[PDB]
DNA sequence: ATCAGAATCCCGGTGCCGAGGCCGCTCAATTGGTCGTAGACAGCTCTAGCACCGCTTAAACGCACGTACGCGCTGTCCCCCGCGTTTTAACCG
DNA sequence: AAAACGCGGGGGACAGCGCGTACGTGCGTTTAAGCGGTGCTAGAGCTGTCTACGACCAATTGAGCGGCCTCGGCACCGGGATTCTGAT
């Protein structure tokens, strides 16, 4: 499995397939998906940390709408990110 | 009554508690009723233009969720 | 039937940052939705990216260029590094 | 939990509808997307109004604290 | 916690004009308050000047105000007739009855002991009154409660001093003891009067008992099952020590039969009702447990469905012996929560009650035997045999009784469909709604039945005289209604008519309110305790009410409605087996009138369908 | 109520640069044909989200009451206008 | 041609003080609405057959692009008429 052999969690094989069948463009590279899928990797990881974080802070082992919404809103650097963006369920800070 | 009148005004209320409005003033209802009613016509009218394309006679949350997204926010939880 | 969701990869994701927390079918579909948000984001910058230089092909510096624009800042280094490492790793094999 | 009420969205959403179609037949999800996006619109615009008011050194929102919410954001 | 006004009972005048003013009742008219945290029989007169300024006063106000309003159109309005004086001291002498009836105890919960300000150790009963739940319970004075019923404290008494408590229920489950075909009522039974085919039913449910497994009581509606189910109640708790609780659900609106039936065959076997507000379970919690870090006293509980749902979980702890579920077809679904529900509940028998076993679809009979007994459970010629094997395992399990082979005093049921043609504005609204720009099979069947079910059909057909024709007119459903309602008034003939939509039925009640008939409606908006009053004034000796609007299923399941000789069914409700259930009202063991059932059918229309696809239900039963 | 004093405004004069026309021959257009395969169409099984009704009861409506704040008015005094004058950075060959 | 300083000066900021409409706050009603439960049956969502549709490919040519070249038209000016503006 190329993501297996990545040692990234994410399937770079159906990211390329999608970039193909996208018609993003006739030809993609063959680094194109991985750093795709590294980054998607890197936000994931990164969300689910402050989520994680969230739900500790409120003493809960469950990672609900609030949790998520409360952590991209409470951070800066998220919250510039999807500025413009409304997360289900999600409560006010 | 009629159903724009349905948004109740402890609604309204809870809407602006949440928002941090400390004080409602009385006129302020009429008008949440009206920008909510120009934003459904808004959201509705392009959810319906995507039925209409897709030949299918039942509104999707994809289809609300593409609205949305063009409209300027992005709605995450009902994607597929 | 094969359905199109990124369940399995952001459960392995939260199990490596957090292993003891777990994600419910609805937050999967938060998650999942925000990853195609940002996929989409990032792959349609780069297709428009290759247009305005003429360029017929995507790649890691295609994506390089995208995700330094979208991510707004102290995260744009950061998806870089680690794009960047996937990608070098990659080309070796 | 939504507080914009369910029942009373889902109808007026029906008679929204209703002008731009006919037999047109909804979804539970696209209801829920629909009442979930104008509680977040209708909390963001509060918050803008109750900034207006707190410039023009009030604490009960108005009329002109809404429409200047709305004629800065644009829609209007 | 401080006392004010809480009720108001009645008026007066305090010493021998159209409006009265505020002064003119204020100094004048007296009034009967009762206060907060209270007994509703230490009620006092008052006025004004003597309670001050107390709360409930907008109460007091809000009566008078009705008062006013009551005595201005009782007689000194200008318009005056008959009918009115006669709805409105009916109204008045009906809430005089019910606030009277309202004093007096009909159970006790417990006794303690305080000290008051001269340290007096007196006793204090927790009481309950009659069409009250335990809510509301207040500690009465032992003195005044012995002397205005010493036959319910001597209950009281008997019941915690009880040699029938489950904390020593004998424990048989290891091995069930034989026991043996009874051919005489047991003397346990305090009604008297048990059918023989009841007994059978009693020997047949306690054999399987013996044996183990469940069965459905699939007796037709109208065999006194309920009265099978207290006898073997009975059974268990006596002649086979089983003490410990028993849980009985039932369909609301049947509740107080429930109680009725229970008090009258086991006066000595203890029921708690089960319903109630907040307040009222809590009030519960407080008797049916001790104080203590666990014994059940209640020998039975009766509850509803809605009430199973939402105390599953507390409930869920109580480890029942025996959970009978009335009217078992609401558990036909295994998705529903009540299924799940009651499979989560931790029982040791279950018994089921219906008159339909077999619904619309073999997957509901299906789901039932499976929650009866779970995990022991297409081509023409192949189902011939595989139905029939089917019903041939389920046999053994099933008990069902025909009304025709046995209780033979039970006139026999005529039941006859009258086709009638679609009127002028009925036919224009349905080519409209076959179409669009008037202004589902669910509009074809509101056309059907009477355009008056339409948002603004009022101005499309329109004085007393002009709604009334117009009324009529408009339907022939409602027109044959009227011939049938005027031959049955010429022959003294009581009628109750069942209509699948409540907007059905309040056409119906503003059409018999503007002809003059006194009626009687029972709907699901109707509260628990007014439907019982419903139902005990239709069914009095005296009852100046002649017609009974019910939907087809609220008072169309479990119900007793002695005392009745028509049934006009408005129109099917998809399912034969509910239509039957609700023809099945009138035609109890205790009828001597020879019941007829008349459905009303509308001519090249749903209806004809519909009865077409019933007829599949109905070949399908075999 | 009145007319003087700046700014705005009307016309038309001369100069310059870009618009719009023309010309050639570049490049992609336009037939003409072929092949593969995406969609239209037809048909089936099965989902699911109507329409309503129970039932309990949280929530909404109406009304009444008290008082915190909206809006107005007045007063003072900071903080800009609106020049004139003097630097200053910029102006486009 | 514009920016930058400086002075007097008018206008308006900001604060205070009062009154009264309007607001929030109970008090319980009546209302309607989850959250079950009924029976649909519109219309998916899916598959399979076969056609017209569209993607590529030469071969032919005619619209567009760049270059080149005129001259209307716009910006420009001075001078003359128009104008809205206090000021007393
Ligand atoms: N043997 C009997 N003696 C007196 N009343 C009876 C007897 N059998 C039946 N009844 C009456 O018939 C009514 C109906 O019982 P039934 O329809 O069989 O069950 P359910 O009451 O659950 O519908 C009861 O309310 C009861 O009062
Ligand atoms: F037997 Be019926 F349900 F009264």
């Amino acid at each position: 499995t190329r993501s297996s052999r990545a040692g990234l969690q994410f399937p770079v094989g159906r990211v390329h397939r999608l970039l193909r069948k996208g018609n993003y463009a006739e030809r993609v590279g063959a680094g194109a998906p991985v750093y795709l899928a590294a980054v998607l990797e890197y936000l994931t990881a990164e969300i689910l940390e402050l989520a994680g974080n969230a739900a500790r802070d409120n003493k809960k082992t469950r990672i609900i709408p609030r949790h998520l919404q409360l952590a991209v809103r409470n951070d800066e650097e998220l919250n510039k990110l999807l500025g413009r963006v409304t997360i289900a369920q999600g409560g006010v800070l | 009554r009629d159903n724009i009148q349905g948004i109740t005004k402890p609604a309204i209320r809870r809407l602006a508690r949440r928002g941090g409005v400390k004080r409602i003033s009385g006129l302020i209802y009429e008008e949440t009723r009206g920008v909510l009613k120009v934003f459904l016509e808004n959201v509705i009218r392009d959810a319906v233009t995507y039925t209409e394309h897709a030949k299918r006679k039942t509104v999707t949350a994809m289809d609300v969720v593409y609205a949305l997204k063009r409209q300027g926010r992005t709605l995450y939880g009902f994607g597929g | 039937t094969r359905k199109e969701s990124y369940a399995i990869y952001v459960y392995k994701v939260l199990k490596q940052v957090h292993p003891d927390t777990g994600i419910s079918s609805k937050a999967m579909s938060i998650m999942n939705s925000f990853v195609n948000d940002v996929f989409e984001r990032i792959a349609g910058e780069a297709s428009r990216l290759a247009h305005y230089n003429k360029r017929s092909t995507i790649t890691s510096r295609e994506i390089q260029t995208a995700v330094r624009l979208l991510l707004p800042g102290e995260l744009a280094k950061h998806a870089v590094s680690e794009g960047t490492k996937a990608v070098t790793k990659y080309t070796s094999a | 939990e939504l507080l914009i009420r369910k029942l009373p969205f889902q109808r007026l959403v029906r008679e929204i509808a209703q002008d731009f179609k006919t037999d047109l037949r909804f979804q539970s999800s696209a209801v829920m997307a629909l009442q979930e996006a104008s509680e977040a619109y209708l909390v963001a615009l509060f918050e803008d109004t109750n900034l207006c008011a707190i410039h023009a050194k009030r604490v009960t929102i108005m009329p002109k604290d809404i429409q200047l919410a709305r004629r800065i954001r644009g829609e209007r | 916690d401080f006392h004010g006004i809480d009720i108001v009972i009645n008026h007066r005048l305090k010493t021998s004009k159209t409006v009265p003013d505020l002064n003119n009742c204020k100094e004048n008219y007296e009034f009967l308050i009762k206060w907060t945290d209270e007994s509703h029989l230490h009620n006092t007169w008052e006025t004004y000047e003597s309670i001050g300024q107390v709360r409930g006063l907008k109460r007091l106000d809000n009566y008078c105000k009705q008062f006013i309003i009551e005595d201005q159109q009782v007689r000194l309005d200008p318009y005056v007739t008959a009918e009115d004086i006669e709805i409105m001291d009916m109204e008045r002498e009906r809430r005089l009855d019910e606030f009277e009836e309202f004093h007096v105890p009909e159970r006790i919960i417990d006794s303690q002991r305080a000290s008051l300000e001269d340290g007096t150790s007196q006793l204090q009963y927790l009481v309950k009154w009659r069409r009250l739940n335990y809510d509301e319970a207040t500690w009465e004075n032992a003195t005044d409660i012995v002397k205005l019923a010493p036959e319910q404290v001597k209950h009281f008494q008997n019941r915690e001093n009880s040699k029938i408590l489950p904390q020593y229920s004998s424990n048989y489950t290891s091995q069930r003891p034989r026991f043996e075909k009874l051919s005489v009522q047991p003397p346990f039974i305090k009604g008297g009067e048990l059918r023989d085919f009841q007994l059978t039913g009693i020997n047949w449910m306690a054999f399987l008992w013996s044996k183990g497994d469940n069965g459905i009581l699939a007796d037709e509606m109208g065999l006194g099952k309920t009265v099978q189910t207290v006898a073997f109640i009975s059974w268990l708790i006596f002649a086979r020590r089983q003490n410990g609780p028993h849980i009985i659900v039932v369909p609301l609106s049947t509740m107080p039969a429930w109680l009725d039936t229970f008090e009258k065959w086991a006066p000595d076997l203890n029921c708690i009702c089960y319903m109630g507000n907040q307040k009222s379970r809590d009030t519960i919690r407080e008797y049916e447990f001790y104080t203590n870090p666990k014994t059940m006293k209640f020998n039975v509980l009766l509850t509803t469905y809605e009430y199973i749902l939402k105390d599953r979980a507390e409930l869920g702890s109580i480890k029942w012996q025996f959970m009978a579920v009335d009217e078992a077809h609401r558990l036909k679904n295994a998705e529903s929560s009540l299924y799940e529900s009651l499979n989560s509940f931790k029982v040791a028998n279950r018994m089921l009650i219906t008159g339909t076993p077999l619904q619309n679809n073999i997957k509901e009979l299906a789901a039932l035997v499976n929650f009866l007994m779970p995990g022991r459970f297409n081509q023409d010629e192949e189902q011939e045999e595989y139905i029939h094997d089917l019903h041939r395992r389920i046999q053994p399990f099933i008990l069902r009784r025909l009304k025709k082979d046995v209780e033979k005093s039970l006139p026999s049921k005529t039941e006859r469909i009258l086709r009638v043609e679609l009127s002028d504005v009925q036919t224009e609204y349905y080519k409209n709604i076959l179409t669009k720009n008037y202004s589902i099979m669910n509009e074809l069947k509101k056309a059907s039945n009477h355009p008056y079910l339409f948002d603004n059909a009022e101005e499309r057909v329109l004085t007393r005289e002009n709604v009334l024709r117009g009324l009529i007119m408009s339907s022939g459903k409602m027109v044959l209604l009227d011939q049938l309602l005027t031959r049955l008034k010429k022959d003294g003939h009581r009628v109750l008519i069942f209509s699948q939509m409540v907007r059905m039925l309040d056409i119906l009640g503003d059409y018999l309110s503007i002809k003059g008939i006194n009626f009687q409606r029972l709907d699901g908006t109707v509260p628990s305790a007014q439907r019982r009053i419903s139902i005990d004034h239709f069914n009095s000796p005296d009852s100046n009410d002649f017609v009974f609007l019910l939907s087809t299923r609220a008072g169309g399941l479990g119900i007793n409605l002695m005392t009745a000789d028509t049934v006009v069914i408005f129109d099917s409700d998809w399912n034969p087996q509910a239509d039957l259930q609700a023809m099945a009202r009138a035609h109890r063991i205790g009828q001597k009138n020879h019941v007829m059932v008349y459905r009303l059918v509308s001519k090249d229309t749903v209806e004809e369908e519909v009865l077409e696809r019933a007829r599949k239900k109905m070949i399908l039963e075999y």
